Order: C-alpha cells, then structure tokens, then sequence
DNA sequence: CGTGTCCCTCTCGGTAAGTATCCTATAGGTTAGACTTTAAGTCAATACTCTTTTTG
DNA sequence: CAAAAAGAGTATTGACTTAAAGTCTAACCTATAGGATACTTACAGCCATCGAGAGGGACACG
C-alpha cells in the first residue's frame, strides 16, 4: 500500500481448509445415514456398510464381502441393489435429496 | 428483560461470582436437561438464570445441594 | 494441560531429536511439474505430505492407508498439517557462532571466558590465533597471536601447543573451561580487592558461571553445529494467480545457508589451499548470522528488492511481530464496522443495529434456528433462505438478537469505557445509531466516526457483557468516582432555558395548584415557560430508616421548573430544580441521585434529562445570528487609546527614556491591558443586554441573547471563545515562541483582513501539528504504565496493618487546591480519628470514610486524616482489599480479584492528549510556627535561625489555610500565638542576602583575618562606610587558604561570650565572598547581620517523574543527621563532613565547588535534609527519607500537572504505579539467609524468606528499598513472556536462555498469549481453584 | 462490513483485512487493556481463540452455535506454536511443561 | 591507584522494471502413450421355496 | 377348512462388457564434461541530512 503497514503476505489466505458450512454438513449427512440405514434389514445394513466405507475402515468389493456372509458374489451384488432400491422410494429420501 | 443486574448483586455478591453462578444455570437450563424455576416470559436463558438469582431460589449452594441429589439419585438408581 | 514454560540453550542432540531428516540441497519444487523436490528446504519425505492422506507418488491415496510410508518415495501417508510442526536440520561443516550470544552488549561469549568482544571478533574473522590449552611452557591460554606470531611459535615449538583459529578455536576455549574452578577462583579474587568497579565486573562473572552451573546448560552449546530449520509452511512458497509464486525470505536465506555449507565440503573435500577455506567458513559465518539475525553484525544482506530480507529474529520482535501483532491482538470472527448516528429515542441499554449487518454477524444463530423450527431441512436448505431473505428469516432473527447484547468499541480505546455492550434494535439502513449520552465516554461525536460490533458467543460472555459491561452499569468514571453519563450540549441547553426567570412574562403571579397544572398552562399557551409563580409542590425526604416522608408547601418558583419536577424522582429535595440548571447543575443533580437512590433511579432519571432536554431546546427555537455578536460601542475608542499609548512610547525610546528591551514590555503591557477592556465592554453588554418593564418601571435582568446562553449554561462555549467573535482577538505569538507587539485588533464578526489573517495561522499549524503527535508520546506513556504495573490483581481482603498515609489538604502557598474530603472520600482510616474533644474519638479505625462520614469530618473540621495506602500493603504479590479502599465508579469497596493495575494505568494515560521577598496574608487567623530556633534581634522582634522554618495561618477552627516558606534570616512582624488580621505582613527579608546573624551580642573581633590575602580594600565612595570582602578559593594565598576567618563574641572585660545551652565557642566561621561590614570591637546586639552574601513541561514532567530521571542539578541531601563539619580542599570537589554525636563520625562527601551550600558549618543537620539547592531526585527522598516520602512527592508533583489542565485523577490510581516502581530490593547483611550480597533480589521475596527465618530460631537478612523507572520495573520481572513482548526480546531471550529460566504464567499477559483465562476478574475463581489442585 | 466465518491467512490461521477479502475487525491491545480493566475473563478468551486462531475450536463452536448450544472449548492458538517452532528454529530450546 | 569526560553503540518513538554472456557433444533418467492383462461390475435365464390367492 | 395354482424372494451359472493396473517403447528432458592468443584488486547505499535516553569502553587527570 501507501504506507509501510500492509504487507503482500497479509492479503494470501488459507485454500486447504474447509469451510465450517462444508464442516457441519458432513455431520449432518453422517446422522441422516445413520438412521436410514437403521430402517433396513441388519443384512442390508452391514453390507452396504461394507460396500460404502461407513463408520469403519476400507471398503470392501462384490467379493470381499462374499465371504464375510459366504453368499455368492452375484446374489450380494443383488442383495445391495434392493437395498439401493429401497432407499430410492419416497417417505425414505426426502431429507437426503436436500445435500444435493 | 433486563435493564440492571444490582437485585442479583446484593443477592449473589462480589459481581463476579454472579456471572459463575448465572451461567451454570443458564447452561442448565439451556441443554434441556432442566426447566426454569420461574415463570419464563419470553426471556432467554441468561435472563431467566438472573431472575432466578434475584427472587434467591438459586444461588451456589443451592445448585451444589441439587447436584449432590441428582447424584445421589442416579447412584440409587443404577440398581 | 502445562503449568510452566522452560527455555534454554539446545543441544546438537537436542536439535536432530527435533528434527525429521536432514535438508541437503537448496532446491524447493520442480519448475515444470510443481512438487516438493527431494530433499531440499520443501521436502516431502522430512515434511510430510503436501496433501491430506496421500502419497507424494500416488500409489498409497485412501484414509485406509493412514500411517503407511510408501516404498518408492518414502512419504509418509498422514495429514498434511504436518508440515507446520515437523522441523528439519542443517549439519553444519564447521561451527558456527550463534549471533545473540556474542554481538549482545553483555557478550555472553565474551564474558564467560573473560575475554574482550573485540579480541574474539577477530578469531572469528580468521585474522588472529588463540592458544588453547597449549601447556605452561611459553604462552599464555587465551593469548591471541598473529600469523608472524603464530608462525615463531610453530617454529620454535613443534608440539606440546595448540592454537586454532576461528569458531573452533572459541568452541575449543568453551568447552576446555571448569565451572566450578572458574567459579571458585573468582570468589577467592573478589575478597582481596576493594576496588567498586572490580568487585561489579567480578560479580557479573560469577553470576554468569553460577547461572551456567545452576542450569543444565553448557558453555560450547553457544557455538552451532547442528543448525535446524522451520517447518515449511511456515515459510510458505504459495503461488498467486497468474503464475507467479510468492515467497518467504527465510526461504533465500535457508537456501544461502544450504550453498555455502555444501560448498565449504566440496572445498574441504577437494584439499582446497587454506585461503579460500578460510574464505568460505568466513562466509558461511556470515549466513547463518544473516539468517538468525540480519544487519546485527556488518551489513544487512538485501533481495531483489533491494530491501534487507527479513530474518527468524526479526519476526519475533517490533510492532509487528508475532507478540505485538498476533499475540496481544489479533483479527477476530463476528464483528463488523459501520458509520454511528443519534438515534436520540433509544435507551442508555439499547443501541440501534442494521438489519444487513445483524444478519451477517449472527448468521450461524440463524441456520440452528430455522432446522428446530422445521423451517429448513439441512444446513444447505438454511444456507439458502437467508442467502434470498425470505420473509421468515426476519421473524428468526427478531427471536436471535432478544436477550443478546453486543460490544460497541471506538478506534482509540483509551480507557474501559471505550468498550460497553447494549441490546441490539434492528434498524433499516447502514448506520448505527448510538445513545446520546454514552458519547463523552467513547469520545465520539458524530461527523464520520466509526464504530466496531462484536457478538459475545457463548454462554459466559453473554453474562459478561450484560452483568459487567453493560452501558447502564458503566455510569461513573473509575478514575474518580464522577458520572460519565452527564447530558451534553442540547440537552444541557433545554434544561437551561426551560428552568429560568423573566421579569414580566405572561401569568406572572398566579397560583398554581402543582406540577400538572403548570404543564397544562404551558401547553394551552396561556402561560410562559419562564413566569415567576406559586406552586404547591410535594416533596419526599428519607432521612428516616429509609422510609420517604412526604411534606407540602406552596414554592416561589417557574412554570419550567415545576414541569422539570415531574421528572425528579421521589426522595430528593426541591431546590434540586429551582436555579438556573446550568451544566454544573445537571451533573450533580445526577450525582445527589447516585448516592440517595441507587443505580435503577439514576438510570430511568438520566433518560428522562435527556428525552425532556431535547424537547425543550427544539421548542425554544434557539438559534444563532451575525446580530447576536454584540461588539462594544466603546471598542472604536478603547483601541484608539492605546494606538495612541505605543506612540508616546516610540517617541521615548528615540529620546532614549527606554531602552529596547523596556519599550518591548511596555508596548505588550499596554496592549495586554487594553484587551481587558474590551472583553469587559462586550461581556458586561451581552451578559445583562435585556433591560425589561415590570410595573411600568424599567428593570434589567440576565440577557436572553442567543450566544450568552450558550456560554453561561456550559452548553458548548466559553468566555475564550467569544471575545474573538465581538471583542478581539489579541496577542498572536510567531513561531519563534515570541508575542507579536501590535495585537489583531479584529474579531470574526468584522473580518480580519490579510496581514492579520497569515499572523492568525502561525498559531493554528502549530496547535494541529502537536495534536497530531502528543497522542504518540501519550499512546507510549500508557502503554509503559501498563506492563509495569498489568500484574498487580486484588488478591486479599484485609492484610491487617497499621502503616498509611497521613492525608491533609494541598495548599501551594494561596487557596486550598484539594480540600481534605476530595483526598480522602472512599479510603479505609488506618487509626481512630479522634475529634479535637480527644477524650473521645470520633470514626473507628476500619471505617469506608463514605459521602456520610465524610460530612462529620467537615463539621468537627478535622485536619489530617491517616488512611491505609496501596504503596504500604503487607499482601505479597497482589494488593489488599482493604488497603485500596472504594471500587471508584461502584459505590461499595473493592471486589476481590478486580485487575486494579490495568484500570490504574487507563486512569493516568487517558487525559494525556490534554496535557501541554515577603510574606502577604490573605485571612485572618493565627500565625504558626513549626522547626524553628527563636532569637531575639536588634529592634525586640523575631529573627529565624532556622532553614527549613514553615509559615502557617490556622483560623478560629484550628485547620491550616496557608502555608508559605521563611529562608533563614527573616526577621517576624509578628510574634507567634498571636491573631493578625488580613493584609498583613508577618514576614519580611532580603532575597539576595545571605545573612550570617549572630545569636548573643557583644563584641566583634576580627580573629584570623589577614589584609592582601583574605579581606580586600573595598571604599565606599557614596556613604564612606568600609566593606572588608572575603576573597574566594581560587584568588586566597595558599598560605592563607588553611585560615578560617571566624568572628567568636567576647566582652569588654576580656571574658568570653558563648550561646546557651552549651560550652562552645561563639565562633562563626566566615565562607568566601563574606561582607564584613561592623567594624571591630563595637558591641552589637542579639540577632545582628553581619555580611549580605550575594546570590518543565506538560506531558514530558509526566513520563519524566515515572521513569525517574535524575534531573540536572540535583540538590544535595544530608545522609546522616548530627553536626556538620569541613575538611580538605581540592581541585574540582570540596569537602563537606557530617558528624554524628555518637555514630560514625568520618563520613564525608565530594561537593562540587562551584554550588551555593546552604549550611554554615554549625548547624544541626537532620537526615535526608536540603544541603544545596535545586530540582530534588527522587531516588534520595527514597533512601533518606523514607517510603512513604517518595510516594507523597510523585503523587504531590504528578497532581500538579493534571490539576493545571482541570484533569480530575484519584490519588489511588499513582499510588498503584508506585509501588509497582520500588518492587526489588538490594541485600545489605545477608544474615542467615541464601541472597548473595550485592544481588537485586524482590522485595516480596526477601520479604517472605526473612520471614519463616524471624518465625523460626533464626536472624533474617536486611535490604534497602530500590527505586526504578517504568520501562526498567517493567523489563526485569520474574516472568521472560512479559517482559520479551514488551521491549527487547532479542536482549530479554538472550538472558532467559542462558540462564534457563522458567515462565509460571502468574500475571495477566502471559494468560492472554497461551490463550487461557486470566487471573483478574471471572477467571480469578478458575485460577485459585487450579492453585488447590496443584500442590494438593 | 459484517463478518461470521470467512477465509482466513496462510501462517497464522487468522482472518484477514477488512471489506476486500471478507476481513474481521483487529481486537487490537489496546481493546485487551480494556477488557482486562473488567472482569470479562471468559469474552476475552473467546476473542483470541475460538474466534481468531484456535484452528479446532472455532469449527467446534461454529457446530455447537448451529446446534443450539452455546459453549466453548478453547484449545491453544495457532499464533503461539508459531511463536515457539520460530523461536525454536533459533537456537533456543523453549518449551511447555507440566 | 581511582572520578570525570567524550565517543561509539543500541533501542525507542498488485510489485518491479537493466547489468548480454556463450556454444557443442554424450549418456542416462523420465514420462506419456498405447497394447495387454486381470479383477470387477453386469445381465439373462432358472430352479427351489415361500407366500399369497382362489376355489369348493 | 383344505388343496391346486400363480406371483414373488433367494440363491445360482454362463457369458459379456469395463475400469484399473502392468508393461514395453520411444522421445524428450536433464546432468555432466569441455572449450588453449591474452586478459590478474569490486567498491559506490554511512549518497547522508530526526531526536532522546541509557550503557559501555577508552583517555586523561588527581
Ligand atoms: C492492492 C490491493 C490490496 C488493497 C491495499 C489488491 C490489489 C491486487 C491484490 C492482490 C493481487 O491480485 C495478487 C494476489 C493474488 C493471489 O491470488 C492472492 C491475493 C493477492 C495478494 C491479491 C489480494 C489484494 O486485494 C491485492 C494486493
Ligand atoms: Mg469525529
Ligand atoms: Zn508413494
Ligand atoms: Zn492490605
């Protein structure tokens, strides 16, 4: 500036950090699949747990989880379409099409 | 509402004290854990915790006296 | 969490333990490919990762990873905020010295090995040898060579003798040194000699060899070898749009580090000739000393820029660096500026807050508020309404902003009034508009100020702010217990003009039936605001046990001052609103409401002023016009009086009558009494100009003129003011600090014309350009007041002691400039003041001397009050509560944990932008006398044979009124115990004589008196009478030099005359330039004379009296009392010998020759009394006199100043900086205690030692009180975090790691840079509750 | 101008200048005297970590804020650790102990 | 062997824009681009079993 | 109530396409070495003009 004030390194600012507005969104998208994935059977819940990492470690493929509940691979794939198709159906999705 | 705070004061001296004891109720009061002891008008929490100070149903020893008893409840309790 | 923080010098090892991997080239990312290049000053495997839980390569990218470090490029896959916390190291090829600890002042190096800064310079420079060790053959250990030198050695000794050269050599020299040996050698050294310089320079080295041992450090950890380096995004290389990068200069200098070390290897591995290794570690030598601290030693090392790069020490200190500007204060969330305006319907609790702004700072408020509602879904659904404000957001934010107060702050925060919370109203439009009556306190007039709101958060400070800074509650001043919160200007002139008398207005005389009556008159029109009636009136007073009783009477009054009744509240008095009301008035009218009702009064009181003031200045419908600058008829002749007075003066002085210097003051005399005539004209014109009818007959009466009432109510005028609209301006000074002879005999009414109008802008520059930088030695004063005394916490609440301060009226030498209640009103007595009756006392000796017993102190009169002072508190760290005495601005006592050392120094440093013969009786009353010696003189009256003789004048209630200073040799009008009347000279004397007056009468001899050496023919030629003069040292005969001329009183009958009392000889022992005027052998009486010896700033004495300077000419004090004596003569200094009676006798002092003395070496000297004359420091009141002696000198001689410039300040408020100036101590018999002997130990730690040892069996060591300025008090403090982000952090961090101090975090600066609660106010209860658990 | 949350610097994580870049108003030293000079322990505390640089906490009262709940949980400023790797980065070993 | 004086030093109160520098030849590392392989997601048909409906 | 028939859930096999690596080759950066008329001490930023106070070091004298 006109002055020996204001330096160029009072006007950088930080870009990796996330904004607290993107920071509250994601505890609240990790409470509104919480109690979605509660109104499933414990069967679609665990597998689209493992599917998706949910609240754990790696996630797993078609066949990785084929033997957790030693089901074939294709029945599983199957087992976690239904669960997709449940959670597509109204009355189950309305607050989550409001993170998009 | 509030326009002076000298009730809760001479109630609850040492004007620092007072803004402690306040608070914690107010915090009670606030994660509602509690329902107030007065006739809420409207007012927030803070200005419900001082209304409480001034009328003295709550003070120090009054918030340690019904603590001791939640705990001594919850202890009784546990079974 | 931490209790304590440790610095201290690091190890080699210490530094690779912090370290993550060694930097070894100087590069910092690739050119085409942006990434950090392995492994220079961005490296990612010592760093870290550049982005989070990712691989530098790839292959490892997933949070399933977390920990992993990859086999290909040895990233560690982790969080990339590592890369502000994870440090690298440089290995350095030869050491390096660390430029704090040896270019300091001190030379911690240099001192340690006993050896001059200058002689290891050059070792470091490469220019010189120094032995190390080389055997007790030849040389000496530490003896510096040369290469001539070096080279006969190394020829005539081929071993058994080593001499380096460069940071090896010292480092070998450090780490060769025995502590302990060093250490004891010097101790036994100091015994032996008695030399005060050698002792000082031996005690210096040995508390640095003591600080060494005591500590874990080592000597040769002063020399680098291990050098680390900052994490990286510290230092940042972040690009800006468009391609270019910007860059950190650490980066430059790491990367000068880097090149120079590598090539100093390549060199030592390429078996280089000597001269260019040497070359190359002088280089490297430079680097790391530019990069530790840059231009300390040579030049400043400069950029691209060609500016001086900045380096690590640079970021620490200044302005801004990180204590001062990130620190100390810092940017902070929820807050916002805008432009402030009246607003005039508000409450004092209430401000008015844009609806654009409340939206933004409140905005989280509002998205928790929607989603409990139902109103939103999700946090993004809540982003949205109020991003399109839809009309619901409004309802939520009216709900958000109830109960939640906000903190107004103007720029220049002078003092704690500068921030006060209010309850938000929501407004339409930019501007805030803030309560008319809370401006005096922020300073803030409304002409484009601007003001900052911050939103309190959480639950604790929305019940700071509304329980301890809320505007209702900040109504008096802490400075002095005084409202802040008094109407201003148009309020002022509302309550001016509605409560006054018209000689003959519409309804005078009728009698009204009250108040409401008089208001339906008014308002009806069929009566004026000004019409002397008869109203009934029904007031209340309490002086029950609080209960109002209530009494009716019909007042002679106003119709304005019976509708201003409705307003007052019940329990005061009527004659409260029937005078004129002006500014004075209305001020303690608020005042009178304080301390009867309380606070809830006082503030619906102080709105209804102002709601009722408003009004009744906009019905007056006053204005101003050219016709209310009513200029004097007589100003055409009084100037052209004395226009023709400067012309009879010119003509004498080329008649020669006058002189240049006495035409000069007899032209300013002239024009300086000729402008009292016109401004006496005009105001005694405007003062009365309206001249009225009552009963047919004329009467005059107080002018109704525009700008008289203006003037005469305090509402924003003056006297000064005018007299330069309708009289004249007068005397202008030139720069030069002269005054102008001919005055501007114009005024802004007629016009000044061009001549007249460049004169009148001489004094106008000058005036703004001090302005313009008295707030910057006013801005520093306060803040030096700050951090000596920031620390200082009420901690107690009766410390139980019997010491104080007697406090009696200030009288200069004319009127009482501080009566007794104003010095005493609020503080707690240390003794029972017993009333004049002295069989009973009259106040208990622990009373909170109030507004009530204030009052009987006044009617009993009694003189001097002792009351419990700061200065004398027995409390260690901290003050009691009783020992300060009222809150001052809260009516009650002091709250235990009140930071009174913060509020003590605001107080002081606020009004610094304001700041720049005989003896006639005045009363009657009874001349007093108080140390003196009476004698009779020649014609039976009273002469003096005293120097320190005080003059008083008690009236018929028994209080001093005057009080005046005799000097030795006055002779008494008067006698004492006797009544004079006014007028009256009691004391008269010579100014320029300096008499030698005999006590008994006889004869004179001429004993000891030589003609030609001493006495010199001195003829009067006017009277004839013969003047014998004693000649000086310089022109005495050496001979005669050894010869005291002395006048010893004897009789006619060869008998000896000697003063009673004692067997002495009479002897008067006569000094130089002695006028011997009797002849010898006549008889001469009682008290005769004998010879006529011939003889600051503003703001500046301010900062001068708190930094103690010792002023120019200091005045010579007596160190001990008994009789004074001479002794040996010499060249510059002469002798003076003071003799105790029974003491010891042969202390002496070097006086200067050429200073008049005051003692005529026979009197009784006291201790600490006057031995010459001049300004006094304040550091020999301390010593001589005491404690309570240099405290009642600063507040006496720092009250001067601030009363000059009508600036009210209470006397606590000095006393409180004070004791925080006489806070060490120095040891004088060590006793059976652990303080070394010359060490400068606490006074509350040598308080507190000597105290368990006096408890026990045991004896305890004496001290002597030290006395220190602001910014030295300030600077050597238990605390290095204090004191390093004061001043001198580079001298403050040198010293604190060197000898491994440790920071407690016990004051209240230390708690705001850690960023935890402070020990002072709601935080004072964590504080204590952790010093419980701590050390259970 | 008017602020909540917005972007902050680079090496200290504090927001930045006025009215340009979104910035927060200075509570200078002068501002710290004077809340100092009351007992406002706790305001002051959330001036110079929750709402300036304590990097943790400031998201932790954002949530809590729009979750109803008014409270803190302060941490250490991020000023400070600069403070101590740069005077660290010198020669000089200080430390926090307990 | 010790004070007084003078001198040296230390600390305090959008930017930026130029300085010529050359040139040639080897050998190795790096990337980027396409071909190929493989674990992975997908669909079509199906048999069995359970449920659900329909009917007398 | 009880039996026959249809719709749906659950678990399979055989292709059938697809993204993620794995690998070979080339082409293009990048580090390193070498150059033989004779050449031999840079400067300039203390190119500056503030004051005001405190501290230390060296000189000279009593
Ligand atoms: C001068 C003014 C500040 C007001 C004083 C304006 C005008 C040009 C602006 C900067 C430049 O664009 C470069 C840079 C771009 C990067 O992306 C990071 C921001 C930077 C610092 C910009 C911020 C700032 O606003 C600047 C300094
Ligand atoms: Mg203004
Ligand atoms: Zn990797
Ligand atoms: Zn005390």
């Amino acid at each position: 500036g006109d002055d020996e004030d204001s330096h160029l390194g009072d006007f950088i600012e930080d870009t990796t950090l996330e904004l607290p507005l993107d920071s509250a969104t994601t505890e609240s998208l990790r409470a509104a699949t919480h109690d979605v994935l509660a109104g499933l059977t414990a069967r679609e819940a665990k597998v689209l747990r493992m599917r998706f990492g949910i609240d754990m470690n790696t996630d797993y493929t078609l066949e990785e989880v084929g033997k957790q509940f030693d089901v074939t691979r294709e029945r599983i794939r199957q087992i976690e379409a239904k669960a997709l198709r449940k959670l597509r159906h109204p009355s189950r999705s309305e607050v989550l099409r409001s993170f998009l | 509402a509030r326009v002076t705070v000298q009730d809760a004061v001479e109630k609850i001296g040492n004007r620092f004290d007072l803004v402690l004891v306040a608070a914690r109720r107010a915090r009670q009061m606030q994660v509602g854990g509690k329902d107030p002891l007065v006739p809420e008008e409207n007012d927030k929490t803070t200005v419900i915790a001082l209304r409480e100070i001034e009328e003295g149903l709550i003070n120090n020893q009054i918030l340690d006296v019904r603590e001791r008893q939640e705990q001594q409840e919850q202890e009784a309790a546990e079974l | 969490e931490f209790d304590a923080i440790k610095i201290a010098l690091a190890s080699p090892d210490m530094i690779r333990s912090w370290s993550f991997g060694e930097v070894k080239k100087p590069e910092t990312i690739n050119y085409r490919t942006f990434k950090p290049e392995r492994d220079g000053l961005f490296c990612a495997r010592i760093f870290g990762p550049v982005k989070d839980y990712e691989c530098l390569c790839g292959k490892y990218k997933r949070l399933k990873h977390r920990g992993v470090i990859c086999e290909k490029c040895g990233v560690e896959v982790t969080q990339t905020k590592v890369r502000r916390e994870r440090m690298g190291h440089i290995e350095l090829a030869s050491p390096t010295a660390h430029i704090w600890f040896l270019k300091s002042l001190p030379s911690r190096i240099g001192l340690l090995l006993d050896m001059p800064l200058r002689d290891i310079e050059r070792v470091l420079y490469f220019e010189s040898y120094v032995v190390i060790e080389g055997g007790m053959t030849n040389l000496e250990r530490q003896q510096i060579l040369t290469e001539e030198q070096y080279l006969d050695a190394l020829e005539e000794f081929g071993d058994e003798f080593d001499a380096k050269m460069g940071a090896e050599a010292i480092q070998a020299l450090l780490k060769s040194m025995d502590l302990e040996q060093e250490c004891e050698q010097l101790r036994e050294e100091l015994n032996e000699t008695n030399s005060e310089t050698k002792r000082k320079k031996l005690t210096k080295r040995i508390k640095l060899l003591e600080a060494f041992v005591q500590s874990g450090n080592k000597p040769e950890w002063m020399i680098l070898t291990v050098l680390p380096v900052l994490p990286p995004d510290l230092r940042p290389l972040v690009p800006l749009d468009g391609g270019r990068f910007a860059t950190s200069d650490l980066n430059d200098l790491y990367r000068r580090v880097i090149n120079r070390n590598n090539r100093l290897k390549r060199l030592l591995d390429l078996a280089a000739p000597d001269i260019i290794v040497r070359n190359e570690k002088r280089m490297l030598q430079e680097a790391v000393d530019a990069l530790l601290d840059n231009g300390r030693r040579g030049r400043a090392i400069t950029g691209s820029n060609k500016r001086p790069l900045k380096s690590l020490a640079d970021m620490i200190k200044g302005k801004q660096g990180r204590f001062r500007q990130n620190l100390l204060g810092k940017r902070v969330d929820y807050s916002g500026r805008s432009v402030i305006t009246v607003g005039p319907y508000l409450r004092l609790h209430q401000c008015g807050l844009p609806k654009k702004m409340a939206l933004e700072l409140f905005k989280p408020f509002i998205y928790g508020k929607l989603e409990l509602r139902g109103l939103a879904t999700t946090i993004k659904a809540a982003k949205k309404m109020v991003e399109r404000e839809e009309a619901v957001v409004w309802d939520i934010l009216d709900e958000v902003i109830r109960e939640h107060p906000v903190l107004l702050n103007r720029a220049p925060t002078l003092h704690r009034l500068g921030i006060q919370a209010f309850e938000p109203v929501l407004i339409e439009g930019k501007a805030i508009q803030l309560h008319p009556l809370v401006c005096a306190a922020y300073n803030a007039d409304f002409d484009g100020d601007q003001m900052a709101v911050h939103v309190p958060l959480t639950l604790e400070a929305q019940l700071e702010a509304r329980a301890l800074m809320m505007s209702t509650n900040n109504i008096l001043s802490p400075a002095n217990g005084e409202p802040i919160i008094v109407p201003s200007q148009d309020v002022v002139l509302g309550l001016y003009y509605m409560t006054r008398d018209c000689v003959n207005a519409k309804g005078e005389g009728m009698v009204l039936t009250g108040p409401k009556e008089a208001e339906r008159l008014y308002r009806s029109g069929l009566a004026s605001l000004h019409a002397r009636v008869k109203v009934r009136i029904t007031e209340y007073e309490k002086d029950a046990n609080g209960e109002l009783v209530a009494k009716t009477s019909l007042k002679d009054t106003t119709v304005g001052r019976a509708i201003l009744w409705m307003i007052v509240p019940k329990g005061l008095p009527y004659s409260i609103v029937n005078q004129a009301l002006g500014k004075k008035a209305i001020s303690k009218m608020l005042n009178t409401c304080y301390r009867i009702l309380g606070l809830k009064p006082t503030v619906i009181f102080a709105d209804q002023i102002m709601y009722t003031g408003f009004a009744y200045a906009a019905r007056s419908g006053a204005s101003v016009g050219i016709d209310d600058m009513v200029i004097p008829e007589k100003k055409h002749e009084i100037i052209s009086e004395a226009e023709a007075e400067v012309a009879e003066i010119q003509e004498q002085f080329q008649s020669g009558l006058v002189t240049a210097g006495e035409r000069y003051n007899k032209v300013i005399d002239i024009w300086a009494a000729a402008n009292d005539r016109v401004s006496k004209a005009m105001m005694d014109n405007l003062q009365t100009e309206t001249v009225i009818n009552r009963d047919g007959q004329e009467e005059k009466q107080v002018s109704f003129n525009s700008i008289y009432m203006m003037a005469d109510s305090g509402a924003r005028g003056s006297a000064a003011q005018i007299r330069q609209l309708a009289g004249m301006r007068g005397l202008m000074a030139k720069p030069d600090g002269s005054i102008i002879e001919t005055p501007i005999t114009a005024n802004f009414r007629e016009g000044l014309n061009v001549l007249q109008y460049f004169i009148s802008t001489h004094g106008a520059r000058k005036g703004l350009a001090d302005t313009a930088l008295k707030t910057a030695n006013s801005g520093y004063l306060t803040r030096r007041l700050v951090d000596v005394a920031q620390d200082l916490v009420v901690t107690e609440d009766d410390c139980g002691t019997h010491e104080g301060i007697m406090m009696t009226p200030v009288i200069e030498g004319g009127d009482v400039k501080e009566p007794l209640r104003d010095r005493v009103l609020g503080r707690v007595t240390a003794e029972d003041v017993l009333k004049p009756g002295t069989a009973d006392i009259l106040v208990p000796r622990n009373t909170l001397l109030h507004e009530q017993w204030c009052d009987l102190l006044e009617e009993n009169s009694v003189d001097a009050v002792k009351v419990r002072s700061v200065v004398s508190c027995d409390t260690d760290f901290g003050v009691c509560a009783h020992c300060y005495g009222r809150d001052l601005a809260r009516g009650h006592i002091i709250n235990k944990g009140e930071a009174i050392g913060v509020i003590a120094a605001q107080s002081i440093g606020e009004p610094g932008t304001q700041l720049t013969s005989s003896i006639q009786v005045k009363n009657k009353g009874s001349i007093k006398l108080s140390n003196v010696k009476s004698v009779v003189n020649s014609s039976g009256k009273l002469v003096i044979t005293s120097r320190n003789t005080e003059l008083k004048l008690i009236d018929e209630f028994g209080r001093t009124k005057e009080s005046y200073k005799v000097p030795y040799g006055a002779v008494l009008a008067k006698g004492d115990g006797e009544q004079v009347a006014g007028g009256e000279t009691v004391a008269n004397w010579d100014p320029h004589t300096m008499p030698v007056i005999t006590e008994v009468s006889g004869f004179v001899r001429f004993t000891d008196m030589i003609d030609g050496q001493t006495i010199t023919r001195q003829t009067d030629e006017l009277t004839g009478l013969s003047s014998l003069v004693v000649l000086d040292s310089a022109e005495r005969t050496a001979g005669g030099k050894d010869l005291r001329p002395a006048l010893k009183i004897v009789d006619a009958q060869g008998n000896d005359v000697l003063i009673p009392g004692t067997d002495m000889p009479a002897q008067y022992f006569l000094p130089g330039k002695a006028i011997v005027q009797l002849e010898d052998g006549v008889q001469i009486s009682s008290g005769d004379t004998l010879a006529r010896i011939p003889q600051t700033g503003g703001l500046p004495r301010v900062a001068d009296l708190f930094e103690a300077r010792r002023p120019k000419e200091p005045a010579i004090l007596a160190e001990i009392s008994g009789i004074v004596s001479f002794g040996k003569e010499t060249k510059g200094k002469r002798r003076l010998v003071i003799t105790p009676v029974d003491g010891s006798d042969p202390y002496e002092e070097m006086i200067p020759k050429w200073r008049q003395l005051n003692v005529f070496e026979g009197e009784r000297v006291e201790r600490g009394d006057v031995i010459s004359d001049g300004p006094e420091a304040p550091h020999d009141i301390l010593r001589l006199r005491g404690v309570h002696a240099v405290t009642r000198y600063i507040v006496n001689e720092v009250q001067d100043v601030y009363r000059l410039q009508g600036v009210k300040i209470n006397d606590k408020h000095i006393e409180v900086i004070v004791r925080q100036m006489l806070r060490k101590a120095t040891i004088v018999n060590a006793g059976s205690s652990d303080f070394l002997e010359g060490e400068q130990v606490e006074y509350s730690r040598v308080k507190i030692a000597n105290r368990e040892l006096e408890a026990n069996g045991k004896v305890g060591a004496t001290y002597s009180r030290d006395l220190l300025g602001i910014t030295k008090a300030s600077l050597a403090t238990e605390s290095f975090i204090s004191a390093a982000s004061f001043q001198e952090t580079t001298r403050v961090l040198t010293e604190a790691a060197v000898a491994g101090k440790r920071d407690e975090l016990r004051g209240l600066k230390e708690n705001v840079i850690v960023g935890r609660l402070i020990p002072a106010g709601t935080g004072y209860a964590y504080h204590q509750d952790r010093m419980r658990r701590r050390a259970a | 101008h008017a602020r909540s949350t917005g972007s902050y610097s680079l090496v200290t994580q504090q927001p930045l200048g006025g009215k340009a870049q979104f910035g927060g108003q200075r509570f200078g030293e002068m501002e710290v005297w004077a809340l100092e000079a009351y007992g406002a322990a706790y305001t002051l505390q959330e001036m110079l970590t929750v709402k300036s640089d304590d990097v943790n906490g400031r998201t932790k009262m954002y949530k809590n804020i729009v979750d109803g709940n008014h409270q803190m949980e302060p941490g250490m400023p991020e000023s400070f650790n600069v403070l101590l790797k740069e005077i660290r980065s010198l020669g000089i070993n200080i430390e926090l102990e307990d």
